[PDB]
């Protein structure tokens, strides 16, 4: 009836042709098709939010340069920014600049992105981020220098799920050790490349993303280091997945949702070119798994609950983690503030590797082929199920702020692997995604 | 026919910098009145743009540093000491100046720099002598000390080299271990601007005056000696002290003189031009050498 | 008004089921196993199971200083980044228990963790004339190696093959190395004004064309004429009178032995400029030569091959 000519004053008609071409019983059909454009329009960037609206047939761009301060939040207490976006430069492209001096426990970043649409769809975003930091991670004293740059694609469905492509080459400057440090930290110290390429599937499927109620969260990450075709100097295979969830019961509709969480992940060292035996060297401190802290795993430090050197916590091949959730209401308030209870038993465990099976090898022991490594997960494998896990437990009062989780806890631990450093009460934990 | 390249006469020593300054001493030593000009300039007028600078006007050749232009102009334990101390001098005692003089802005800013302005052109003393101060606290490293009972640590430090010196007979026609003739003018530079100068805050005058009577004697006696009343009678310039910067006196040239400098200290595109202007500059000494460059 | 912490004494006794540790992971315990000592140093991987000498004159002065000394140490390769300072050569000693190691021993101690008998030889003030060619050693002589090595594209395949090779096996790393390594060496020999005191703005001259190839070389040259005149007063094969070597042989070996090593090919000799090592081999009529074959004979007694 009405072909599209309002609001096309900057973007371009060709994008806005395939996002309602199909436009051609009576009664509601084109009352749906219009909610289904707003939808479509709306998961875009360009259009503004404000005047998204289009009268019965019988707004304007955004702007081009959006600068901004705010505050964001990786877990760390501290941070700061200063975006500099392009909200449009040929269709519906654009670019970006953040300088995250972060306070705390990073201390700087540069990340050059550009997004764009491909092919119509407005999902596919495929980001070509160049990015650099130097964070500083206490737990292992050290810094580390990343240099890197990928090419990600992502794809969020009609479904909630998302996807990603990522491939990332990095630089990985582990050049920090001027307090008393490990002898494992300074066998470590150097450079790398990890040309990776990753897949991260997430099927969000939860109410309150930063309290959830009745929902269920499965998350799972699957990287694959130097190897065959991509190469570089690492050369392993790791997996993570997360399965959360949150239900409630009955009494009104005061919130209980009970609920909890799992953490499972495993690092398998690989050969170095198009096959699956050969020499393959054992992991760096660069690529291990970390389990702690007041997000993953709470009642313990920030980098705690694996295998210690000392005064630094070096990483580990596989680990599982649980939990969890009671999220009481508050005394006689009802479905008000966010400012919750809450209980909670936090488990998890986290063992590094090792071959001990053979030693007829003798000089140049850092190589093993596929059997070696293997036999060295299983006996990993078996050594996760010996044992009482960590088992911490403690109470907190969570706060679901918008953007952040703040919790303000008081947790004790129970059982202890002799040197972990288990954070005994008053911790105050803030993120994105707790256990 | 030669034509010398130094600093300025501040403090009644022909220089304020022991290079150049033991140049004109050999310079007069050995040569004569009429041979060369000791043209005044700074560092930033020389195509080497290290200052202390010959010029041979026989083949015009640029020759920067104190030991190659010793290197033109030219037991066997003598000449081993020689060359022993000759590198000795250039660093452990080079960066016991700049401990004071030249870092210490206690000590630095009294008489340095009116000493420092009193040489240089008008728009010029902006930036060269930031330029000499970073470069002598640069080589004022390796010391653990900086701008400062926490005074042992000075006395420890000028031992550490008056002893070295110490028991050498510098000047005389017999004693423990005679040099050679060139680098006791290397000495006498250091040792007078070490203890010469009026130095508003002395450290170095006292230890010297109360520990080693050689070295004292030393420098007295080859100031007296080869340098009267100031050194003025020194075959300068045409014109005079400060009228001997006459070559570079034109308002264009100081203007470039002072624009490049300051170009080559903005944020990012400074560093690219100082070392374009320092490959250009080199290139074009190697060319006076009679070479051939890329 | 400080008052001290709770004192309920309730929050204790809550810890259960203290279990055993949590066994190191696998590349921390053959490259941190140990048995002995074990001295970090710019080596190779093959030289290092022999102990054969380093090829950075910083580190093979303290190896050869620790092999003097009559101690038994292993040797392994390292990247400068991992050491209690910003230098490598630094010492580990071995471990007590697999989850604990004590402090690290920095270069400017390792002849005092050494002590069997009398090691009051290896460090001593030095007399008054021997610091004027300590000095002649430390400043000119490690200026010539910095220029040579770092600063001539005619050792290119030789820098290349021995710092960047083993640091990332990558390209576009290798790259950015190579380049911060010639930019570090060019600053560090534009300091010394033997090379170059050149003035530029307030930024140390970190360039190819701050120092000069002339002046650097000449007092390589000079000095090791008056080193090769200071041995000939010997008696003894060594330097001042001294049966067993002390810190002034190896502090010269250091550098002798990497020039007569690695900068000591025969190409064109036209180029006028002779390797360190040739003048090594000619410093008065060989004096030099034979001081460094007589220093492998205190400390690499089992070892045969050099002299390439």
């Amino acid at each position: 009836s009405t072909l599209e000519v309002h609001g096309a004053t900057n973007t371009r008609r060709s994008l806005l042709d395939q996002i309602f071409k199909p436009v051609l019983t009576t009664l509601g059909q084109v009352l749906d098709r219009v909610g289904a454009a707003t939808k479509k329009l709306a998961r875009f960037d360009i259009f503004k939010e404000e005047g998204f609206g289009v009268f019965l047939s019988e707004v304007k761009e955004k702007s081009r340069l959006v600068f901004s301060a705010g505050t964001d939040f990786g877990n760390a207490e501290g941070s700061a920014y200063t975006n500099a976006v392009v909200r449009n430069i040929f269709g519906g492209a654009e670019t970006l600049t953040v300088n995250a001096s972060t306070g705390t426990r990073t201390r700087s970043a540069y990340n050059a992105t550009f997004s764009t649409p491909i092919n119509g769809n407005p999902d596919l975003r495929l980001s070509v981020e160049a990015l650099r930091s130097a964070t500083q991670k206490p737990w292992a004293s050290h810094e580390e220098h990343l240099t890197g740059a990928n090419l990600r694609l992502a794809w969020l469905t009609e479904k909630g799920d998302t996807h990603a492509l990522a491939y990332s080459s990095v630089w990985r400057q582990l050049t920090g050790l001027a307090p008393t440090a490990s002898p494992t930290v300074r066998a470590d110290a150097g450079d790398s490349l990890k040309s990776s390429l990753t897949h991260t599937f997430t099927r969000d499927r939860r109410d309150n993303p930063m309290l959830p109620q009745s929902g269920y969260l499965f998350r799972s990450v699957s990287e694959l280091a130097g190897w065959g075709p991509l190469n570089g100097d690492v050369s392993f295979a790791k997996t993570e997945v997360e399965a959360s969830g949150a239900l409630p019961v009955a009494i009104g509709k005061s919130g209980v949702s009970v609920g909890g969480g799992l953490r499972l992940g495993v690092l398998y060292p690989l050969p170095l070119g198009y096959s699956l035996t050969g020499a393959a060297q054992p992991s760096r401190i660069n690529d291990r798994f970390q389990l702690g802290g007041p997000n993953d795993v709470r009642g313990f430090k920030i980098g705690g609950l694996g295998p210690h050197d000392g005064v630094d916590a070096v990483g580990g091949d596989v680990f599982a983690a649980g939990s969890v959730n009671a999220l009481l209401p508050l005394p006689r308030t009802g479905p008000d503030s966010p400012l919750r209870l809450q209980l909670y038993a936090n488990a998890g465990r986290l063992v590094a590797l090792n071959s001990k099976g053979t030693d007829k090898e003798g000089k140049e022991g850092l190589a093993m082929d596929s059997a070696a490594v293997f036999k060295g997960v299983k006996s990993a494998v078996g050594k996760l199920t010996n044992g009482i896990p960590s088992l911490a437990a403690g109470v907190g009062l969570v706060y679901a702020h918008p953007v952040a989780r703040f919790e303000l806890n008081f947790s004790l631990p129970l059982v202890l692997r002799r040197g972990e450093e288990g954070r005994k009460g008053l911790q105050v934990g803030v993120g994105i995604s707790f256990l | 026919a030669v034509q010398l390249h130094v600093w300025g006469p501040a403090f009644g020593l022909p220089s304020i910098d022991a290079e150049c300054l033991a140049a004109i001493a050999y310079l007069a030593q050995t040569l004569g009145s009429a041979d060369y000009q000791l043209i005044q300039s700074s560092p930033s007028a020389v195509p080497t743009q290290h200052l202390p600078t010959l010029y041979d006007s026989r083949t015009s050749t640029w020759i920067g540093g104190f030991t190659s232009i010793t290197a033109h102009l030219h037991a066997a334990s003598a000449t081993a000491d020689g060359t022993a101390y000759t590198a000795f001098l250039s660093a452990h005692a080079a960066p016991l100046l700049a401990l004071s003089l030249y870092v210490s802005s206690a000590n630095y800013g009294a008489a340095t720099r009116p000493a420092y302005s009193a040489v240089l052109p008008l728009p010029l003393p902006w930036t060269e002598p930031p330029a000499v101060r970073a470069a002598m606290a640069r080589r004022a490293a390796h010391l653990g000390l900086s701008s400062l009972k926490s005074r042992i640590r000075l006395e420890e430090a000028a031992r550490e080299v008056l002893d070295v010196l110490a028991e050498v007979d510098w000047a005389a026609g017999g004693g423990g271990r005679q040099v050679a003739a060139e680098v006791r003018c290397l000495a006498f530079g250091y040792l007078a601007l070490m203890l010469l100068p009026d130095v508003p805050r002395p450290w170095l005058r006292e230890i010297m005056e109360g520990r080693y009577p050689a070295l004292c004697t030393f420098v007295r006696d080859f100031r007296a000696r080869v340098f009267p009343q100031g050194g003025k009678l020194l075959p300068w310039a045409d014109g005079g002290a400060q009228a001997s910067a006459s070559a570079s006196a034109s308002a264009s040239a100081v203007a470039l003189r002072f624009v490049r400098a300051v170009m080559a200290e903005v944020p990012l595109v400074g560093e690219w031009w100082s070392r374009w202007w320092t490959a250009r500059k080199k290139r074009e000494v190697l060319a006076s050498k009679g070479a051939k460059p890329a | 008004m400080q008052i001290p912490r709770p004192l309920q004494r309730l929050f204790d006794y809550f810890p259960l089921r203290i279990y055993e540790p949590n066994e190191l992971p696998e590349r921390s315990q053959q490259l941190t196993s140990g048995d002995l000592p074990t001295l970090y140093v710019f080596s190779t991987d093959s030289d290092a199971r022999l102990g054969l000498p380093s090829f950075n004159p910083g580190c093979l002065k303290w190896q050869t200083l620790l092999r003097l000394a009559n101690l038994d140490f292993r040797i392994l390769p390292s990247t400068n980044h991992s050491s209690p300072t910003g230098s490598l050569p630094f010492l580990l000693p071995p471990r007590t228990s697999p989850t604990a190691s004590p402090a690290p021993i920095p270069a400017s101690g390792l002849l005092s963790f050494a002590r069997d008998l009398d090691l009051g030889h290896l460090d001593a003030d030095l007399p008054p004339r021997a610091q004027a060619y300590l000095a002649l050693i430390t400043h000119s002589l490690r200026n010539a190696w910095l220029c040579a090595l770092y600063l001539d594209p005619t050792h290119d395949a030789l820098l290349r093959r021995l710092y960047v090779d083993p640091a990332s096996s990558s390209r576009a790393v290798r790259a950015a190395l190579l380049h911060q390594l010639r930019r570090a060496a060019a600053e560090q020999v534009a300091t010394a004004s033997s090379g170059g005191g050149k003035i530029v703005s307030l930024a140390p001259v970190d360039s190819a064309d701050g120092i000069d190839e002339e002046a650097v070389y000449r007092s390589a040259r000079d000095a090791l004429d008056a080193l090769a005149s200071l041995l000939r007063e010997s008696e003894t094969a060594w330097f001042f009178g001294t049966e067993r070597p002390g810190s002034f042989d190896a502090a010269l070996f250091s550098y002798t032995h990497l020039m007569v090593e690695y900068m000591s090919e025969e190409t064109e000799s036209a180029k006028g400029r002779v390797s360190l090592g040739r003048m090594v081999k000619e410093a008065g009529n060989g004096e030099l030569a034979e001081h460094r074959e007589r220093m492998l004979g205190v400390a690499w007694p089992e070892w045969d091959g050099y002299r390439r």
